[PDB]
């Protein structure tokens, strides 16, 4: 089995260290949610090779720029994630996380993540939203922002259902074999 | 680690921890406080363990069974005994702190009521000091030694050799070279996450909201000096290359 280095990047609130959790565990947890993620060894077969993925978080990094780049040498692949809940995560994707992963991790294959998919169709998301004139991420826009900032590939999960964590992964394997 | 911490954290949660006639006996905040405050022991534990792993299993076995080059093992395990003194001092601490909390008869039920003390205690005066001194040092070297581990492994068999045996058990898989000076790396920026998620639970006393909140300023003051205190080091740089940064 070879052995791959997975990182993820994205802002505080994108979910991240959920979609980690949720996908070492094939679970989401049922007593308590942990804080944080310390790493983690998956084994994953994948088109029919054996892969030995490490996965690294980036949480608790945002605000150091000094200590942030220290998670990338020999990254493999990237998970730029942005919560379908917020706008706002989508927008600090083209100009701040992705020159910083183009520059530490060159010609490494980035997938963005579009987290969170549940709250697409949640009316409580909505309405909130509705009030600084703003809606979900809509699919096109996901996949846009992908095309725009030269990402291997744009994928959409919810770490709360499960639903698309498993291929999310796969694809990262895969990426990480190119 | 040894079998009495890891047994008394072997449960995912606080809540799967205590005996389930205990857990009953309290409200739901006082829960949630609780599982957040056994996340931050648990992890700190693991990290504890993480250093011996450098300083036993890698740097002493390195010594005793290589014949590597003076200096070399030091650049490979930066700064790990002042790290390991610094862990264990506050492991003690939190684990003292659980065990006065026991109840009478007990050996798994407690409540920590006053974490907040010991948390200003461990990130201001000397100990805050040293550990500045310390990550400042260390993660300024962390480019080095990943470069030393891969220039050894690639081009000494013997060094290769004693890599592949030592790291072969299951129990060393997230434990290699390279992943342990992450996670040490990585330690220090998970305190504010952790020591935030208590504090969110912990208003029910007006001291103890305080006490946290005035640990988790001196965390971030900490991480702020260490992350402006950062340059890395290379192994060959010119003083041409370092004067023009
Ligand atoms: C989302 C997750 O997996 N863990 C979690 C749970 C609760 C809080 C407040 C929190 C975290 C993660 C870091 C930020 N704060
Ligand atoms: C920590 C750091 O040096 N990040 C970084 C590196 C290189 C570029 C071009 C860039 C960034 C940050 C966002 C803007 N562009």
């Amino acid at each position: 089995a070879i052995r791959k280095k997975l990182v993820i990047v994205g802002d505080g609130a994108c979910g991240k260290t959920c979609l980690l959790i949720v996908f070492s565990k094939d679970q989401f947890p049922e007593v308590y949610v942990p804080t944080v993620f310390e790493n983690y060894v998956a084994d994953i077969e994948v088109d029919g090779k054996q892969v030995e993925l490490a996965l690294w978080d980036t949480a608790g990094q945002e605000d150091y720029d000094r200590l942030r780049p220290l998670s990338y040498p020999d990254t493999d692949v990237i998970l730029m994630c942005f919560s379908i809940d917020s706008p706002d995560s989508l927008e600090n994707i083209p100009e701040k996380w992705t020159p910083e992963v183009k520059h530490f991790c060159p010609n490494v294959p980035i997938i963005l993540v579009g987290n969170k998919k549940d709250l697409r169709n949640d009316e409580h998301t909505r309405r909130e939203l509705a009030k600084m004139k703003q809606e979900p991420v809509k699919p096109e826009e996901g996949r846009d922002m992908a095309n725009r900032i030269g990402a291997f590939g744009y994928m959409e999960c919810s770490a709360k259902t499960k639903d698309g964590v498993r291929e999310v992964f796969e694809m990262a394997t895969r990426a990480a074999l190119q | 680690s040894m079998e009495m911490d890891e047994k008394d954290f072997a449960a995912d949660s606080w809540s799967l921890a205590v005996d389930s006639s205990f857990l009953q006996q309290h409200k739901k905040e006082v829960m949630k406080q609780q599982d957040v405050i056994y996340e931050l022991i648990q992890t700190e534990l693991h990290h504890v363990r993480t250093l011996k792993i450098m300083t036993r299993l890698f740097r002493t076995g390195m010594l005793e069974e290589l014949h590597l080059e003076p200096g070399v093992v030091q650049g490979l395990f930066p700064c790990v005994d002042e790290l390991s003194d610094i862990h264990t001092r506050f492991l003690s601490q939190l684990l003292e702190r659980r065990r006065q909390a026991l109840c009478p008869g007990s050996t798994r039920n407690f409540v920590i009521h006053r974490l907040g003390d010991l948390l200003i205690s461990q990130f201001s005066g000397p100990s805050a000091e040293q550990m500045c001194k310390t990550y400042s040092e260390f993660c300024s070297r962390h480019s080095k030694a990943l470069k030393l581990y891969k220039e050894l492994y690639a081009r000494d068999k013997r060094f290769q050799q004693f890599i592949r045996k030592v790291t072969r058990p299951a129990v060393l898989k997230r434990h290699g070279v390279q992943e342990c000076i992450l996670l040490v790396t990585q330690r220090i920026t998970k305190y504010p996450l952790l020591i935030s998620r208590i504090l969110q639970h912990s208003h029910g006393i007006e001291e103890e909201r305080q006490d946290l909140t005035t640990a988790l300023g001196l965390v971030k003051e900490l991480l702020s000096n260490v992350d402006e205190g950062i340059y890395q080091l290379e192994k060959g740089a010119r003083l041409q290359e370092i004067y023009n940064r």
